[PDB]
DNA sequence: ATCGGATGTATATATCTGACACGTGCCTGGAGACTAGGGAGTAATCCCCTTGGCGGTTAAAACGCGGGGGACAGCGCGTACGTGCGTTTAAGCGGTGCTAGAGCTGTCTACGACCAATTGAGCGGCCTCGGCACCGGGATTCTCGAT
DNA sequence: ATCGAGAATCCCGGTGCCGAGGCCGCTCAATTGGTCGTAGACAGCTCTAGCACCGCTTAAACGCACGTACGCGCTGTCCCCCGCGTTTTAACCGCCAAGGGGATTACTCCCTAGTCTCCAGGCACGTGTCAGATATATACATCCGAT
């Protein structure tokens, strides 16, 4: 299933991902492919942060879906 | 200076910035407090601090002890002129006085 | 004995010493850098890391941070290097 | 438990240890820094609160700290204690 | 001004000696911009790896300390993954006396070990100390496929 | 035959000693029990923490101490050596403690 | 009820505060004085530190009362908190 | 142009009832006004202190009571509470 | 009161009571100001005012003259006791000295 | 348009009559130097802080205000001229 | 045949005329230009208001009369007449004004 | 012990003038009604710190005596200061000219207040060891009566 | 000028104890993010008074001569704190025990900041007249030399 994730660099990426991949899979794959530290990574879906141990298909996520990534700067 | 980092730690200073500015903010000072204050106001408090310790300790180390009592304090605030005009009032518990003898007083 | 020249070059700025100041720590270095130092850096000597507000606070009511004797060695050793300051 | 008491006790602590890095401190002397430390600041908040009021403005910008510094530190100490608030600001501020 | 004379001298001191597994150069004409090569030591598991570092001087030097960041990417406990570095010596407490040399090699020094007492992320920093195995393994994944 | 000091060689012997002490100087239980002669006095059935009336004892001792201190240099201006109430009251006066 | 308890700040006391103080030679008037002014000074300590107490609604007299009452007459204390 | 308060025609009556006749001229009502300013300052300051120190943040009557047993003399104080406890059982009913 | 008239008529008082609410509110004092506060604060502040005013029309109309000046002011001031405790470190500008010499520097009989 | 030694504007008549109305029957003659010199240190104690209070409001002109609120902090509250 | 007071008499009688005056003792235009000559060494070319000079100079005179009596106390007490330096030295030692 | 100048101060009377008491327009701040929400009053509970008490022991206070040093009274002097008068100096008062700068108005842009979530700096509690207190011995240094 | 004996003080070494510098667990407030009402930073205009100048007084300052009274030094007397020794007293330390109330938590309720609208109390401004500051001429308090 391919979603779209939405940085705040306005860079689009496209994920092909399963609704069975947890919040820590899809974030190793992201990280995998994008480089974006998983920690770092905060998943915003209709405006609600989405937890590690839940799963992905417990947000009832569909195909094509909108997400924003938030990128947690610390220390400078 | 780069943001996303300890307050404290931007300014170089070691008081608490933060609770510099709630204490400002919360004491009935002024109806709003800008960003440069707390700063400034710990700068300032980290200065006057470094400047008696420094001399608490040299009194220290003068009269053979590693710590500093209140009486080396007493001697370090004393000693010096600009601390004693401002802290020209204040009393330090148990710090006695410098020793001073009028030459009158002294046998002849 | 000799000021010499290696040893009397400011352990800052590489240069000539300008009005140069003794510091507690038995440090020398050029009045610009120790200065600079002041409003530019974070008060204490470079080098051994020693605090000296107290004796620069002392001292300069009664401005007797310059050395004279080391100035004057100074300029009758290398008089064509002050000139060009 | 008993509520918290907040203290300036591990700030003075890393002070006294960045100026004499082997000399202790006792509680007594502690105490007396907390006070000193207190008495100092009432004594510039209030001077910088009732010069923002003497002007009909309703802020304590760094200008009213740095001219309540100005009038209650003698001579030098006021100076020295300006430069390194200019210090603090600027390095803060880039 | 007078900065520049200085980044002469000091310029001309590094390229007399250079240090051992440090090395650096003018990325630019321009004076103040600098750009620097690092490569781990050996008593690390980053072996292999080479990192490409850029240095942008201050107006005035050495009053203030100069801006140090990483072009290239390293998963260290005390570096963001932007490239800042938190350094105790290169903010805190940064000395006129001290020379860009010295700098690189607190740099090397910290990239050999890192300080438990100002972590960067504390996520990592937590890792790092719970066991030894699980930033290994991250670690030897990471070296080879970023630096070559 | 008894070695007998000469009187004035004690006295500045004790100033050397006591200015050198950090010690108070007044007993505690006398000064106890007159803080709660003028606290009964002022307001019936009070306890007193031990801080209150350290804080007490430390400030009536140095404020005793200063005013000791004036009244020596008054009488040294007077071309004397004793100290006399009358340097006392002028003393206060003069600080404008009584006006 | 304490009745003329002034009397336990004995000569001995007086003498080393004097002492302390850097006096050399002392009368024998003075001592009544030196008990008037400390019963003076003591009452008008003790007057702003029972207002203190007892404006909090409380019956007993903390170290910061007397802290407080000191600040306010420009003898301002060091050790006790503030 | 611009308007300054002052307690000028308050002072004026407060002396029309104490004195029907003596009059004041300007000097002598700008020092009242100055006293007035000043003993109003004290009072309130004195009167912030006081609900702070207790981790209030009201300035009722009672602080303003104790401010002012604080602040006065004894005779003076004395009058002071009794003209302030009956001008507040007053306005309350 | 009847809850109907002025503030100052309701607390038969002289002194304002919506001034001193308001300089009590916007004086940077605390967040909340009681209800009757002002009140006694314009009572004391009336009080003092009255004594003043009063001690200072008897040592003019002493002086056989109709107008109050910061002379009489000074001498009503530094006359009474409570008043001069109270007023011990102002300086009354144009006050003067209250007469007095001290009883050496008079001429022997 | 400098000004210079205008400390000797301070007369010794001046002195004279101070000391007369506080209370002096008999005048040393140096007496008149150390009141010059306490004058000339409480002067400048009390000019600093207006100063300072003129120079914060970014103006040029020192103002009554200004003096007032000097001597009201420096410990020496004054009345007649608006506080 | 000249006719002329013992001393110490019309001095008294000057005493008794200032005390009940009340106009400033210290002139004008000196007072002004040693308050502008003051004031120029802090900072340059500033500007008075005539308010601020009445003001600065009614404060010099009740600080200069308050310290003459205190003076004048002092040497009374030293069993003298005559006032002299060292009672305006001792007098401001004791206020706190020079400590 | 007063007397007679002789000076200065106090007292009675006209006068005219600038400031104080007062009338007036109006507008900005004070007054009145409604509401919601958080601060403060009230009740119940815990245990911390205050108060009261008794036995030992001993450092400190109280009392008495010899006397030496300082407080104080009196004499003498000579010099600095008070008093008065002729003379030189600049403060004081009036009038005019001008512009630097205080004070207010109109825009609007950037700094600061507010609310949620969150997690790390900082506080309460435990603990162990080293720095400081105490005792015993000796070496050193003021001190004074007799030379 | 000094020698030496009695006494007070400082150094040094050994032993012991308790508080302070560090570690661990945890609860709350500082940080970051964004949004939004308004405060003062700036430009322009006005128009007040602070500064500079001049001229005419006459009030205050000044220098000098002369006398005198008191600040200071010296001498003498006596008396009263001081240093020391002996005796009495209560401060101080340790211990035990009872309980008053200071601090805390949970609950509720009502006081007041906030908003909006309406109107009069006091302020800026202008005006009348008389309280008193000034000038002039008597009447008494007070000082000084000399009886
Ligand atoms: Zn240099
Ligand atoms: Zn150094």
């Amino acid at each position: 299933m391919q979603i779209f994730v939405k940085t705040l660099t306005g860079k689009t990426i496209t994920l092909e991902v399963e609704p069975s991949d947890t919040i820590e899979n899809v974030k190793a794959k992201i990280q995998d492919k994008e480089g974006i530290p998983p920690d770092q990574q905060r998943l915003i879906f209709a405006g609600k942060q989405l937890e590690d141990g839940r799963t992905l298909s417990d947000y009832n996520i569909q195909k094509e879906s909108t997400l924003h990534l938030v990128l947690r700067l610390r220390g400078g | 200076s780069a943001k996303a980092c300890t307050r404290s730690s931007r300014a170089g200073l070691q008081f608490p910035v933060g609770r510099v500015h709630r204490l400002l903010r919360k004491g009935n000072y002024s109806e709003r407090v800008g960003a440069g204050a707390p700063v400034y106001l710990a700068a300032v408090l980290e200065y006057l601090t470094a400047e008696i310790l420094e001399l608490a300790g040299n009194a220290a180390r003068d009269n053979k002890k590693t710590r500093i009592i209140p009486r080396h304090l007493q001697l370090a605030i004393r000693n010096d002129e600009e601390l004693n005009k401002l802290l020209g009032r204040v009393t330090i518990a148990q710090g006695g006085v410098l020793p001073n003898i009028q030459a009158v007083l002294l046998p002849k | 004995a000799i000021p010499s020249l290696s040893e009397c070059q400011c352990g800052i700025c590489m240069e000539i010493l300008v009005e140069p100041v003794t510091l507690p720590c038995n440090h020398t270095l050029c009045k610009p850098c120790f200065q600079s130092t002041v409003e530019k850096a974070s008060l204490c000597c470079p080098f051994c890391r020693r605090r000296v507000s107290s004796w620069t606070r002392y001292h300069t009511r009664r401005n007797s941070l310059v050395n004279v004797e080391l100035w004057t060695i100074i300029q009758k050793h290398y008089p064509r290097e002050c000139k060009l300051r | 438990k008993r509520s918290r008491k907040e203290s300036y006790s591990i700030y003075v602590y890393k002070v006294l240890k960045q100026v004499h890095p082997d000399t202790g401190i006792s509680s007594k002397a502690m105490g007396i820094m907390n006070s000193f430390v207190n008495d100092i600041f009432e004594r510039i908040a209030g001077e910088a609160s009732r010069l923002a009021h003497y002007n009909k403005r309703s802020t304590i910008t760094s200008r009213e700290i740095q001219t309540a510094v100005r009038l209650l530190l003698p001579g030098e100490l006021a100076k020295h204690a300006v430069s390194e608030g200019t210090k603090a600001v600027t390095k803060y501020t880039s | 001004h007078m900065a520049l004379k200085r980044i002469n001298k000091e310029l001309s001191d590094l390229a007399r000696d250079p240090p051992a597994q440090i090395s650096a150069g003018p990325v630019g004409d321009d004076m103040f911009h600098w750009q620097a090569t690092i490569m781990g030591p050996n008593d690390s598991p980053y072996q292999g790896g080479v990192f490409f570092l850029t240095i942008h001087f201050p107006t005035d030097y050495p009053f203030k300390p100069p801006k140090v960041a990483f072009t290239t990417r390293i998963y260290h406990p005390n570096i963001n993954s932007n490239g800042s570095i938190c350094l105790d010596i290169l903010r805190s407490q940064w000395s006129p006396a001290l020379t860009i040399s010295k700098v690189l090699l607190s740099i090397a020094s910290l990239l050999d070990d890192p300080n438990p007492d100002d972590p960067k992320v504390p996520e990592i920093a937590r890792i790092y100390k719970t066991d030894r195995d699980k930033y290994n393994r991250i670690s030897r994944e990471w070296t080879q496929k970023y630096a070559m | 035959k008894p070695h007998r000091y000469r009187p004035g060689t004690v006295a500045l012997r004790e100033i050397r000693r006591y200015q050198k002490s950090t010690e108070l100087l007044i007993r505690k239980l006398p000064f106890q029990r007159l803080v709660r002669e003028i606290a009964q006095d002022f307001k019936t059935d009070l306890r007193f923490q031990s801080s209150a009336v350290m804080a007490l004892q430390e400030a009536c001792e140095a404020y005793l101490v200063g005013l000791f201190e004036d009244t020596n240099l008054c009488a040294i201006h007077a071309k004397r050596v004793t100290i006399m109430p009358k340097d006392i009251q002028l003393a206060r006066r003069i600080r404008g403690e009584r006006a | 009820v304490l009745r003329d308890n002034i009397q336990g700040i004995t000569k001995p006391a007086i003498r080393r505060l004097a002492r302390r103080g850097g006096v050399k030679r002392i009368s024998g008037l003075i001592y009544e004085e030196t008990r008037g002014v400390l019963k003076v000074f003591l009452e008008n300590v003790i007057r702003d530190a029972v207002t203190y107490t007892e404006h909090a609604k409380r019956k007993t007299v903390t170290a910061m009362d007397v802290v407080y009452a000191l600040k306010r007459q420009g003898r301002t204390l060091y050790g006790f908190g503030g």
